[PDB]
């Protein structure tokens, strides 16, 4: 094997970042926090429903 | 980190050294030990240990676990 | 960078630059005859062990002549088998200290004898090998002050400071 | 040492000046501070624009580790025999015995001790002695493995007894 | 600037002597049990038989290079020398010679030669092909030029420590830029391309043969400054 | 030391809040506040799961004593709870909640993300959090409630799979981390996954041994890297380190010892605990291929991060800044009092290592000896995993040999691979060749000739 | 210890590092550059163009100065520097200069 | 005679097992009869963990450890089927021909790396 | 909806205490 993409910094960065699991989870958590607490709870819940 | 001045009125613990800390340590350790000794006696009143080596529980003794008589 | 080779010869009128006082003789037999030379050879035996077993490229120079017309050096070096003659191009020699000489070998060298001149190591970058002189020796003051041996002709910053790095 | 340094500057805690409207749609989406305010969530891997692009990149680069795990499993699969693992067959009346004993005695569906006309089935948490699922699969597998190991030991004993009898017959027959 | 002399209890340089086994420092004294002292004190090493044994064994002086200019023996009568490897070629040949004893020895002495091969296959493909072996295959141990053919004789090392010489036409030689062969062979240049000149890579385009030259190799000015090689 | 589930929940909340305060030590920073608050949110989710499990237990048995619950939960195995439209097994739901609570604290895959961010705490706080305590709370939950998890199908399926995935993930990421604290945090994640796997093996003695070894050596390594970070002036990445052996000699040597013990290198206590883990690993799982592959790849990952941390910190080139090296090397500073660390730190680390060795040897003698002298673990699920430790077959020996040779090849790779040009590149290859030949001849002579 | 009385912040000389030492180190670092012909013509009042430093050479010299002084300099501040005196004043007044 | 029997051929009652604090792992196995005298002797001979970890004869507890070690060998061999497995490993063809254990032999694969 | 990252002049007309 003379060509290896596992030594380029792209793969090294991917592995060092913990397989991007933290990034993906935090992006989805921000999605949930924005769509539930603000738009759905205080705006739809409190401004509209209450 | 480089030391910086602290306000005299602020009751904070930044770089606080008490020159009489030895007597304070004495009078904060020994009474604490006495309090814990009293609590230890009180809790040792209610303490359970299994039988020692070579000791068995007689099933008909009052110490043995009991079942409700309906 | 590139080890381009140039043909060299001898001037037939060498100028002596260095002569080991203890190792004055035709070869290993007369070194055996001399009581002090024999002791120095026995002390150099571990030096030869480092040279051979540890693959440390090193030579113990006991004589050195200079040929200015061809700009060559005429080292006579001592090894465990005797004296060998080596010719070194003047542009291929750089100064190196005892720490560079020691740290070049990954293996831990044996404790060096006290008669090794630790302040005067000379590295041949073409051959990639060190040259070590003797402490008790005669350095020809007139010979070493030859104009072709002046650093103004010889000093190269990139070769002297950046060529040999031990990491 | 070597210089009389002044006290720590007030620039060590720069005062933050609000240049933008604090939107109510970003409520508590920022850690508010008079020095170094921050967003509530930090994205050190922002080279991935979205979370979907991040998922795509993660699954694309995790394929290498999938392949490596496959190689390791194949190496250990064409070079290793499954082991004789299971519950200790010298104690079958214990962990395995108690499970089947509880499923056999059915003491959780008995009549009330006072005649209250209510049994264990009359509860949100009620017994089910005819369930046949859950850990029962593992219990059955362990019991089968223990029986298999006992059978292997019995077969070995029978083989050695047969070999001894055959040797005795061979030596005695020749005379 | 040191002020250890101002104080008595301050540590001295003689106390910093146990660190000599761990910290490199110019010699100060010879210990009683140092190897040099042992060799120069025990009289058995003063005897002629030990001196003769030492003077006739180990590395010989005939193999030691006596000059900064070397002319290797000609491969052909008409050929002239151009380039020769020095130490990387020796190390490559000694490493590939392991296949001549260890590989048969693995077959004849390992309990599980199939296990040895099954562990060696991924070791070669994942680590060792791009480390030593493929560089050795493309390594130019020696390069001379035959002028009557106007060709180059390249001597290389083969599997079991073999040596073999191949002829390549000069007009078919081309320069291969490292950036041209950078991404497609990154692993080789990452772990096995340090001893060869990555900025001096050539190729016989007729067969796609790669020529790598050792950084420590010696080049002859007369051969390099030849009208055939320009 | 809880005796009831209420003391258990009190301790859970207390460790959560004290970890939050430890992580948020730099209260002036909101950048620390967000990490501490992520940890706090995960702790609150764990508290919810633990509280709901305790509520189910109380509504089932009207009992909160742990001994009574453990000794009577077998009576409620054949029970179900009518939750909404489903009829979930009583043991299954309680085990699910306890296992989720354990996975959040003892960082497993998915719920691990708070642990790498919890490195904003000071080094002593990180040492206490990662070696034991906060990440060992889930292991304590599993061990204390062992009879409950013996009768759970969810446990049987989730403990080995999640443990192996977590071990692989943590070890692999730690093998790539440039920060020392993040490296040790991901190593802790990997070893927590390995502890989960060890619990799934059915042998609790192996769990105790692994917990003790990992805690001791991870704590010691954390202290060493903390001294290194303090010397480097709060720069934790080792891309700005190198040549620290001379400035931190004791740190270098102690870190070497603690890393060779921690990473499970052969001939060490970490190797023993890893071997014990592979002794009892059950092979009846449906996802055994993935589980075993993840376990192997996580077990071989210790070499990489241990070597990288040690060599990059101490024996690499001088990648650090000139102010770090020069200011500590002034000739005036030369004295018998010279030290870039504290004598108290050195003595503390030395005594920690000595006591760790003594305690681990005592535990090995109490469990791994032919005369089993350990006290009762209050577990009636006894498997035959000790048979392969006592009287193994040849196939298992050959499999562990496969693992050992994988480790050997990785050691050869890390030691001899030249990623950069050097004057010793040719001589390094020569050394590798002569080492291979010497190993072959040493094997030939030591086995056949004499 | 503290004098038990109110004591304000002491601004002292206003330099967290020795201005002369910083200036000498910076001038030595500048002279190391290949394009700086005369080290003895370098003065605190001298300009980068006067001492023959192009913008790219200035970028390189300032990066190495950041490496030497254990600090990092923002590009706005680096472009704010018009003379060696300004550079030395900014570096010496920096709290993190080392 | 039997490996599970101790020197005195004495069977221990449940009360004796409880009083002598036999570990549950040993209790599950069949070697309680040989383990109990060994533990009694070790209680009568308190030794440091180093002594147990280093002494090969177990010092004073020699005969008791011999009986317990024989029982442990047999117990862990039968819990492992290691005798049958090693018999099939030494010669897989001869074991199949002799039919040592058809149940194990019908699902036995040695592996390519181990001499095919 | 989301806050505007662009720098804006301080408000002139806003509800106050
Ligand atoms: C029975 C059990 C058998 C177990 C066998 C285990 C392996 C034994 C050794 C195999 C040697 C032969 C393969 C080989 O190395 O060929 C050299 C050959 C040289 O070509 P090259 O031009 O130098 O390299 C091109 C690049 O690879 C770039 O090429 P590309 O971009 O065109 O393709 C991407 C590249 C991607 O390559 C990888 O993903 C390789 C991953 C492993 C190695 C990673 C590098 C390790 C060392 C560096 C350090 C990394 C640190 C992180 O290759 C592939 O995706 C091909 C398939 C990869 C394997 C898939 C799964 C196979 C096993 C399935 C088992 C199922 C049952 C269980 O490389 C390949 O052919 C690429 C694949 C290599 C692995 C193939 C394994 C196949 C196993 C089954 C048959
Ligand atoms: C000639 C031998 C040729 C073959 C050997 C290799 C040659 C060089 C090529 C390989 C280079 C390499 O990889 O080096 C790595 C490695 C060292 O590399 P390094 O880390 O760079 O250090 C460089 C120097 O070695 C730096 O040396 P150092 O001063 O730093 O010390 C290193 C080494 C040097 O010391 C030794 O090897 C000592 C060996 C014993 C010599 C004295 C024997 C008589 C003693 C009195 C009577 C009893 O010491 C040790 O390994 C510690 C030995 C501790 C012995 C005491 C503990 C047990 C008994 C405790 C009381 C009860 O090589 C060695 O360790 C071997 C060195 C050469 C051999 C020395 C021993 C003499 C010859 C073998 C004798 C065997 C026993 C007698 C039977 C002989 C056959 C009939
Ligand atoms: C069961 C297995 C059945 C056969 C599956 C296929 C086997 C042959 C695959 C050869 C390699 C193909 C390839 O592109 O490799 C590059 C890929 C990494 O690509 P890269 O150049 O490093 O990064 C590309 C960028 O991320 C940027 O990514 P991109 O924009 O170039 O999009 C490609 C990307 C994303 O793929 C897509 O967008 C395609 C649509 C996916 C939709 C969702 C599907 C579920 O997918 C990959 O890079 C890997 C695809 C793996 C497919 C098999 C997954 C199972 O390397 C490998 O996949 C190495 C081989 C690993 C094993 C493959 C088979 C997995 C199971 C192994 C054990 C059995
Ligand atoms: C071409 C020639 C080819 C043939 C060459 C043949 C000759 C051998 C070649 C290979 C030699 C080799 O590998 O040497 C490595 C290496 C030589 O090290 P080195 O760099 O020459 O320096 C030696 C140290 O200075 C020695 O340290 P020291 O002088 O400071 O004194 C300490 C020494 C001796 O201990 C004492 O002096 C303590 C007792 C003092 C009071 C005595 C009354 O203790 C040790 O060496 C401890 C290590 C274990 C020794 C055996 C037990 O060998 C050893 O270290 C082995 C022991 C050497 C003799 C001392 C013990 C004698 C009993
Ligand atoms: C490298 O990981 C990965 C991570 O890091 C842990 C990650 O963070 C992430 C990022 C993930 C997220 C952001 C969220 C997603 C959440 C997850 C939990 C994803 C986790 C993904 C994995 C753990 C990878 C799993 C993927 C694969 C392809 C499994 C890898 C294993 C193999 C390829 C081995 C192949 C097995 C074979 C061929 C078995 C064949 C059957 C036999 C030989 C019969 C044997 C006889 C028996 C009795 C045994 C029974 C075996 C069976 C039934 C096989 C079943 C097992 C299988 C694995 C199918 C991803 C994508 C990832 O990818
Ligand atoms: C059909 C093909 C037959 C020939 C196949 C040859 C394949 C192997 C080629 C490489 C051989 C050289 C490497 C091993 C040298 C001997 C080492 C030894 O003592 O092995 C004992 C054992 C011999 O014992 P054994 O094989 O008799 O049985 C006990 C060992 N088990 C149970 C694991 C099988 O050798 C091996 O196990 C060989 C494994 C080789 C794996 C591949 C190695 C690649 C890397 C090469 C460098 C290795 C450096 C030294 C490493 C070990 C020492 C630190
Ligand atoms: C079901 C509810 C589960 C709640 C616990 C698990 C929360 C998982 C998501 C955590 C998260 O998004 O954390 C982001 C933020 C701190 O993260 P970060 O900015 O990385 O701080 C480290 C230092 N830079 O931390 C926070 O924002 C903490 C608040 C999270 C609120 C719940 C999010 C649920 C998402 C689904
Ligand atoms: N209240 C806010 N609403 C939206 N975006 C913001 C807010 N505060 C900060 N940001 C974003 O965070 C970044 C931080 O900018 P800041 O440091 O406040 O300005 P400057 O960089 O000029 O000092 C800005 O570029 C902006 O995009």
């Amino acid at each position: 094997m003379l060509k290896n993409k596992l030594i380029k910094f792209k793969f090294f960065r991917f592995v060092q970042s913990g397989f991007y699991v933290d990034f993906i989870f935090k992006k989805f958590s921000e999605m949930f926090i924005r769509n539930i607490f603000i738009y759905s709870s205080i705006f739809f819940g409190e401004k509209f429903m209450i | 980190f480089q030391k910086y001045p602290i306000p005299r009125y602020l009751h904070v613990g930044q770089w606080i050294v008490n020159k009489n800390w030895k007597w304070n340590t004495f009078h904060m350790f020994f009474p604490t030990a006495i309090l814990c000794f009293m609590v230890w006696r009180n809790s040792m009143i209610s303490t359970a240990k299994p039988p020692n080596y070579g000791e068995y529980v007689d099933p008909q003794s009052p110490v043995a676990p009991k079942a409700i008589k309906y | 960078y590139y080890n381009i080779m140039r043909q060299v010869s001898l001037d037939s009128n060498p100028i002596v630059l260095y002569q080991s006082s203890t190792f004055t003789g035709n070869g290993l037999q007369e070194f055996y005859e001399n009581a002090d030379a024999l002791t120095k050879y026995l002390k150099l035996v571990p030096f030869f062990l480092e040279k051979n077993l540890y693959d440390h490229p090193k030579q113990f120079v006991i004589k050195m002549e200079f040929h200015p017309q061809n700009k060559v050096l005429s080292l006579d070096c001592l090894t465990h088998q005797g004296v060998l003659k080596k010719t070194v191009n003047l542009e291929n020699l750089i100064p190196v200290p005892y720490e560079d000489y020691v740290q070049f070998c990954r293996r831990k060298l044996f404790n060096a004898p006290l008669f090794l001149d630790t302040e005067m190591i000379y590295f041949n970058t073409f051959q990639n090998e060190f040259y070590v002189f003797d402490k008790n020796a005669k350095w020809n003051e007139e010979g070493i002050n030859h104009p072709e041996l002046d650093i103004s002709k010889l000093y190269n910053e990139k070769a002297w400071f950046d060529s040999l790095r031990i990491i | 040492h070597g210089w009389d340094r002044p006290d720590v500057p007030l620039s060590f805690n720069p005062l933050y000046v609000h240049k933008r409207e604090l939107s109510i749609f970003d409520t508590n989406m920022w850690m508010y501070d008079q020095v170094y305010p921050e967003y509530v969530i930090s994205y050190n891997e922002i080279h991935l624009v979205d979370q979907w692009k991040g998922l795509k990149e993660s699954f694309s680069q995790s394929a290498y580790w999938w392949a490596m795990m496959a190689m390791v499993f194949g190496f250990y699969f064409i070079n290793t025999t499954p082991r004789q693992l299971g519950i200790d067959t010298n104690d079958l009346k214990g962990f395995l015995g108690e499970y089947y004993g509880q499923y056999k005695k059915r003491s959780g569906i008995r009549s009330n001790f006072l005649g209250l006309d209510v049994t264990g089935e009359n509860s949100i948490i009620q017994p089910n002695y005819d369930r046949k699922n859950g850990i029962r699969d593992v219990i059955d597998s362990l019991n089968a493995d223990a029986g298999k190991r006992k059978l292997i030991n019995l077969e070995a004993k029978n083989f050695i007894e047969r070999v001894e009898k055959e040797c005795e017959q061979r030596i005695l027959k020749k005379g | 600037g040191d002020i250890r002399h101002k104080f008595s209890n301050e540590i001295t340089d003689d106390d910093y002597d146990y660190q000599r086994a761990m910290h490199v420092k110019p010699p100060k004294e010879e210990s009683l049990f140092q190897l040099t002292n042992i060799l120069s004190s025990v009289p058995v090493f003063k005897t002629r038989f030990f001196l003769d044994f030492i003077a006739r064994n180990l590395d010989t002086n005939s193999a030691v290079s006596t000059s900064d200019f070397v002319a290797p023996p000609r491969v052909h009568e008409n050929s002239f020398f151009v380039y020769h490897s020095r130490e990387l070629g020796n190390v490559i040949r000694k490493y590939r010679s392991l296949e001549s004893i260890v590989l048969p020895g693995a077959l004849l002495t390992f309990t599980y030669p199939l296990f040895a091969a099954f562990v060696a296959i991924p070791s070669y493909y994942f680590m060792f092909n791009a480390k030593i072996y493929e560089m050795s295959r493309r390594f130019v141990v020696r390069m001379d030029v035959l002028p009557h053919l106007e060709m180059i004789s390249v001597q290389r090392i083969g599997a079991f420590g073999i040596l073999y010489t191949k002829l390549h036409r000069i007009q078919d030689l081309e320069y291969v830029p490292f950036d041209q062969v950078k991404e497609q062979e990154n692993y080789l240049w990452a772990i096995g391309g340090h001893g060869v000149d990555n900025q001096l890579i050539f190729k016989d385009r007729s067969t796609g043969e790669f020529f790598y030259f050792e950084r420590q190799g010696v080049w002859d000015a007369k051969g390099l400054n030849h009208p055939l090689l320009n | 030391s809880s005796g009831n589930f209420i003391v258990l929940f009190l301790g859970w909340e207390l460790i959560g809040l004290t970890s939050f305060f430890l992580i948020n030590f730099w209260s002036t920073r909101v950048g620390t506040l967000k990490a501490a608050f992520k940890a706090f949110s995960f702790n609150k989710l764990s508290d919810l799961f633990l509280f709901f499990a305790i509520l189910i237990i109380f509504s089932t048995t009207y009992n909160l004593d742990i001994l009574s619950f453990n000794n009577q939960i077998y009576l409620y195995e054949s029970y179900n709870i009518d939750m909404f439209y489903w009829s979930i097994n009583l043991i299954e739901i309680i085990s699910f909640f306890f296992i989720s609570c354990a996975f959040i604290k003892s960082a497993q895959f998915g719920a691990h993300i708070w642990l790498p961010d919890s490195m904003e705490a000071p080094v002593p706080a990180s040492a206490l959090i990662h070696s034991a305590t906060l990440v060992s709370a889930g292991i304590y939950l599993l061990l204390r409630l062992s009879p409950l998890f013996e009768l759970s199908k969810y446990a049987y399926f989730i403990l080995p799979l999640i443990g192996s995935v977590t071990a692989f993930y943590g070890g692999l990421v730690s093998a790539f981390q440039s920060d020392t604290k993040k490296t040790l945090a991901y190593s802790t994640i990997s070893h927590c996954g390995f502890l989960m796997v060890s619990y799934s093996t059915g042998v609790l003695e192996f769990v105790i041994l692994y917990l003790y070894v990992h805690g001791f050596f991870k704590a010691a390594t954390f202290l060493c890297v903390g001294n290194v970070n303090r010397f480097n002036r709060n720069i934790q990445d080792f891309k700005r380190m190198g040549g620290f052996y001379k400035y931190l000699p004791f740190e270098c040597l102690a870190s070497f010892v603690c890393m060779i013990n921690l990473s499970g290198l052969p001939l060490t206590l970490g190797f023993y605990i890893k071997h014990l883990l592979f002794i009892g690993l059950v092979e009846s799982y449906t996802l055994y291929p993935l589980i075993f592959s993840s376990l192997i790849l996580g077990a071989i990952a210790g070499v990489f991060y241990s070597y990288r941390l040690f060599y990059s910190i101490f024996f690499d080139t001088k990648k650090g800044k000139k102010a770090i090296y020069l200011q500590a090397s002034r000739i005036i500073l030369n004295s018998k009092f010279y030290s870039n660390t504290s004598l108290a730190s050195n003595l503390s680390i030395t005594f920690l290592v000595l006591i760790s060795y003594t305690v681990i040897l005592y535990l090995y003698c109490t469990t791994l000896n032919n005369y089993y002298s350990l006290s009762d673990l209050k577990s009636i699920y006894i498997n035959n995993a000790y048979s392969y430790f006592y009287k193994p077959d040849y196939n298992f020996l050959n499999a562990v040999s496969i693992l050992n040779w994988f480790v050997i090849i990785l050691l050869i790779s890390v030691i001899y691979l030249n990623w950069r040009w050097s004057y010793y590149y040719t001589k390094s290859i020569d050394s590798l060749s002569k080492f291979i030949l010497f190993s072959f001849f040493f094997f030939i002579f030591s086995k056949y000739i004499l | 210890y503290a004098p038990q009385k109110v004591v304000l912040r002491n601004e002292k000389s206003g330099y967290y590092a020795n201005p002369d030492d910083v200036a000498r180190r910076l001038i030595r670092l500048i002279s190391l550059h290949d394009k700086v012909q005369n080290p003895s013509a370098i003065t605190l009042k001298s300009t980068w163009s006067e001492i023959g430093v192009d913008p790219l050479s200035y970028v390189e010299i300032m990066l190495e100065a950041e490496n030497e002084f254990y600090i990092e300099l923002a590009d706005e501040d680096l472009e704010r520097f018009r003379t060696v005196e300004d550079a030395v004043e900014f570096i010496a007044r920096n709290f993190f200069t080392n | 005679g039997a490996w599970n029997e101790n020197q005195q051929h004495y069977k221990y009652s449940k009360e004796e097992i409880e009083a002598y604090q036999v570990p549950m792992r040993i209790k599950a196995g069949p070697c309680v009869d040989t383990y109990i005298p060994l533990k009694k002797c070790f209680q009568e001979n308190p030794t440091s963990f180093a002594a147990k970890m280093l002494d090969g004869r177990k010092g004073k507890c020699a005969k008791e450890f011999k009986y317990y070690n024989t029982c442990l060998n047999h117990w862990q061999t039968y819990e492992n089927n290691s005798h049958v497995t090693n018999a099939y490993w030494a010669d897989t063809s001869k074991a199949n021909a002799d039919g040592i254990s058809n149940t194990y032999g019908g699902s036995f694969r040695k592996g390519l790396a181990w001499l095919n | 909806y989301m806050g505007n990252p662009a720098v804006q002049s301080p408000p002139k007309e806003f509800f106050n205490y």
